[PDB]
RNA sequence: ACACGUGCGCGAGUCGGGGGCUACGAAAGCCGCCGUGGCGCAAUGAAGGUGAAGGCCGGCGCCGCCGGCCGAGGUGGGAUCC
RNA sequence: GGCGCGCCGGGCCCGGGUCUUCCCGGAGUCGGGUUGCUUGGGAAUGCAGCCCAAAGCGGGUGGUAAACUCCAUCUAAGGCU
RNA sequence: CAGUAACGGCGAGUGAACAGGGAAGAGCCCAGCGCCGAAUCCCCGCCCCGCGGCGGGGCGCGGGAAAUGUGGCGUACGGAAG
């Protein structure tokens, strides 16, 4: 099967073949605009996994995110507080650059809905991500019983609330000993219950 | 400032705790809501059990509770196969399935098979087409005695078996329980180095 | 009941029973357990010795199930098995000892505190004390270990 | 027992009453200062109406909140021992033959 | 001589007989199927070896398989993945050493 | 939340407080294989752990131990009782 | 509005158990280093940046770092309810 | 569970989880791997009952999507084929 051959060929990114293809495309993607429509997935194979079917109504954008950490937006680096909160330079944004990419594509095309995204190249200044978008109103999606779940208003801006793959990876949830702080719905729901006086009627 | 002889305590009230006070005046109205939502459920599933499907005999883990027997999640797939039950026909005739439950033991496996021979013999099955009988469905009179079962269907009681009074034999009398404990503690512990100094020599 | 309280006898009285010289000020010794080593050293030494400092080994993921070993004595061991057994096993001439399963009653160890009444027993307990064994053997019985 | 079980079980059908958290603290008040010959109470910020410079916060101020505003998490209900509940009825039935 | 079942010791716990079924189908996940072996057999011939492996190949050839293991560890992360990698660099080099003379 | 005093109930127990069952009543009544669980009934050690009476009198001027009836102390002061 | 007994319209003609050969899985991602934040998480619980970057009898976990062993337990990097 | 394990100028203070007892209880779908003449899908025109949730049927060598992979079978509990 053709896809499994492309699968392991994308795991040898260090190879002579893929040190050329990821290098000449990373050239190409800098010369196009910051956020534009890709005519197809750069990787058919990777988009297969993340739920992209190549039918009418599925949209793939190719957006770039300026690389590096988030510095504290304060005038002249002065943070009016205690020596703890002085930090500005070596701070890191809570969400990944991939999820930042999805919620620029998703912000732009409000009519569409972000399914998922995947990596297609990094520079020293720009990571490039193909963001997969689905029409909630095209009758190829809207009449398919296994893709009509996206069309409901519950899934409005999945990218923003962090219900996409990269969106969920900063919430710090999952099961077991590692993920206690997000027991319940989320980090905030855990914090909420644990910090409530359950003042019963009787005691 | 502490007065005199009196307990040292650290009250957890240093946050904005008054905003997040959960008062239980919902409680008496909640029990009305939960009860009306439980009766109106049972009135829909009209001859079916109100608690719903049968749960398996399940040992509690971690040595505090491991002498007790619960109602588990659902029957294991090696308990349904031995009972002759199909895993997807199980759910539809009121048998709890989970694909997760292992079986490390035969007695706890066999406990849940005899459990299911009871159920299928206790099972009253109504024909989908009422006015034309089908084979696997129970007899006309068993549909007419058919009532609901208020409470958990085949309820799980933890029973210790009847041991009789025995004359203590000269061997059981002679056993040294304390020294036998204290010996095995040292044999469980020191083994590692007695295996290592013996492989040495 | 507010009427039964002290505030109801302090109407008319100026200071409200909190001193006229040293006024009722908000937090004159710090909030809570402030100055435990500094200006409340004597209170924390005189009534709470051992309060400050570390001792012994940290045990990070401690569960209160692995260290579960609740004890019955030989004192109240005959309460766990009914009055009907004790009289029958005393009355009967055959010398058949009634079995006391201690794991059934909820306990995992039998300690030897009380004076066990002189008729043979069988104790199916998980753990045993040395004195607990000697008393059961002394009366004339078996200490059955169980898993 | 009857005049204890009655006096606690009749607290258990008692609906909560409370004064709102906002009640009294819906001004933008600040004390004029130490000078200006007025009594250092949080006065209302300047305007061309009656309220401007009156006296907003405090239990003693017109408008304002009450001292210790009544809370919904007041311990309204009193649970009694199940035994004492019977020992009130056996004491109530016993005294309604005599 | 009677050995009672004990809650402690070198053979402890409750007397229970143990059934032996076929293990569940996800326990064998990520075991090497010959069809999927051929794909990595195909693509390795297409692509080659990564520039960190080319230094890792050229230090095994001078019999510095500790200095290789210390190097591969630094590149790939742990002592465990690196030793598995080095038993796969030397296997494809001992495969070349068959072809080297013949 | 804690300490102590006091009143009530049951008492090596005790408590449904969460849950379920059946105008006032969102009350009250009930469940005990709903007593999980809470504190109590056991202490101690950092911990592995261990974990709360015995004299004598016979077999083997003495032995571990086969026995053997007996048995939760002693003293001084002690309200009451005889 | 809320539901079954018959006229009926199109759609769908489907299962089980054993024996036997075939097949079986998501990569700049886990993982590692370093940095900052977070956490009850302590030789780094979670999250992110950057650098390095795997495997397939594998991989993660097994609350004190590590090397060598056994043994247990799930199957990550896709989605719904 | 528990103000417990643990964190902390180990100071002030912070502080979970498992097991257990309940309320409810529901399970699942792709991609990959493979087979079936792309077996799939949207839109326009024509008519027909007919729908204030534009839907069901016929009708055209009408257009388009799509082998850079659509539909069915199938997903870790295993699965397909004979």
């Amino acid at each position: 099967g053709a896809y499994k051959y492309i699968q392991e060929l994308w795991r040898k990114k260090q190879s002579d073949v893929m040190r050329f293809l990821l290098r000449v495309r990373c050239w190409q993607y800098r010369q196009l605009s910051a956020l534009h429509r890709a005519p197809r997935p750069t990787r058919p194979d990777k988009a297969r996994r993340l739920g992209y079917k190549a039918k009418q109504g599925y949209v793939i954008y190719r957006i770039r995110v300026r690389r590096g950490g988030r510095k504290r937006p304060v005038p002249k680096g002065a943070t009016y507080g205690k020596p703890v909160h002085h930090g500005v330079n070596q701070l890191k944004f809570a969400r990944s650059l991939q999820s930042v990419a999805e919620e620029r594509a998703g912000r732009h095309c409000g009519a569409l809905r972000v399914l998922n995204s995947y990596w297609v190249g990094e520079d020293s200044t720009y990571k490039f991500f193909e963001v997969i978008l689905i029409d909630p109103f095209h009758k190829a999606i809207r009449r398919n019983p296994d893709t009509q779940w996206i069309t409901k208003p519950v899934h409005k801006h999945r990218e923003m609330r962090g219900l996409t793959s990269a969106g969920r990876k900063s919430r710090g949830l999952g099961k077991g000993h590692k993920f206690h702080h997000t027991i319940g719905g989320s980090r905030r729901a855990a914090w909420r219950r644990r910090n409530t006086l359950q003042l019963h009627r009787y005691r | 400032a502490p007065s005199r002889n009196g307990m040292i305590l650290k009250p957890h009230f240093h946050k904005d705790w008054q905003r997040r006070v959960a008062t239980w005046f919902n409680q008496p109205a909640r029990k009305i809501r939960r009860r009306k939502a439980r009766q109106a459920r049972a009135r829909r599933i009209a001859p079916r059990p109100a608690a719903g499907p049968i749960r398996p005999i399940v040992r509690c883990p971690t040595v505090r509770y491991h002498t007790k027997v619960r109602a588990g999640r659902g029957f294991s797939l090696e308990e349904l196969r031995v009972a002759g039950i199909h895993k997807k026909v199980a759910r539809t005739i009121g048998i709890s399935v989970d694909p997760r439950r292992r079986n490390k033991s035969t007695e706890s496996l066999q406990a849940n098979v005899q459990r299911l021979k009871e159920y299928r013999s206790k099972l009253v099955l109504f024909p989908r087409k009422p006015s034309a009988p089908k084979k696997g469905d129970s007899s006309a009179e068993e549909l007419k005695l058919a009532t609901q079962l208020t409470g958990p269907v085949m309820p799980i009681r933890n029973v210790f078996k009847k041991e009789k009074a025995r004359v203590i034999t000269e061997e059981e009398k002679n056993f040294k329980a304390f020294a036998s404990l204290r010996m095995a503690r040292a044999n469980a512990r020191l083994f590692g180095i007695r295996a290592k100094r013996a492989k040495e020599a | 009941p507010s009427r039964l309280r002290k505030t109801r006898k302090l109407r008319g009285h100026v200071s409200h029973g909190h001193g006229r010289i040293g006024k009722h000020r908000k937090h004159p010794g710090g909030r809570g357990n402030a100055g435990g080593m500094h200006h409340h050293r004597i209170n924390f030494d005189k009534y709470h010795p051992g309060y400050f400092g570390k001792v012994g080994m940290r045990h990070y993921h401690l569960k209160r199930n692995q260290s579960f070993c609740p004890t019955v004595n030989l004192d109240k061991l005959w309460t766990l098995v009914s009055e009907q057994t004790r009289v029958n096993a005393a009355k009967n001439k055959t010398g058949a000892a009634p079995i006391i399963d201690v794991v059934r009653s909820g306990y995992y160890k039998v300690l030897g505190k009380g004076k066990l009444p002189k008729q043979p027993v069988i104790v199916k307990a998980k753990f045993f004390s040395r004195r607990a064994e000697e008393k059961i053997k002394g009366v004339g019985g078996a200490c059955v270990l169980v898993a | 027992i009857v005049n204890f079980v009655h006096t606690n079980l009749r607290k258990n059908n008692r609906q909560p009453y409370a004064v709102s958290e906002l009640a009294g603290h819906q001004t933008s008040a600040e004390s004029w200062g130490t000078g200006r010959a007025v009594a250092r109470i949080p006065r209302v910020r300047g305007g061309g109406t009656h309220r401007s410079g009156q006296g907003a916060f405090g239990n003693m101020c017109r408008g304002g909140r009450m001292f210790a505003p009544t809370k919904t998490w007041r311990r309204w209900h009193r649970r009694v021992n199940t035994t004492q509940k019977r020992y009130a009825i056996c004491s109530a039935l016993a005294a309604s033959a005599l | 001589a009677l050995r009672y079942p004990m809650a402690v010791g070198l053979n402890k716990g409750h007397k229970v007989t143990k059934n032996v079924s076929k293990p569940r189908h996800s326990r064998r996940r990520g075991r090497l199927t010959k069809h999927t072996k051929f794909v990595r057999d195909m693509i390795r011939e297409v692509c080659g070896f990564a520039p960190y492996e080319r230094r890792a190949m050229e230090l095994l050839k001078v019999s510095k398989d500790k200095r290789a293991l210390k190097f591969i560890k630094k590149r790939v992360g742990t002592h465990i993945r690196a030793k598995r990698k080095r038993e796969e660099l030397s296997s494809v080099l001992a495969a070349m050493r068959k072809a080297a003379a013949k």
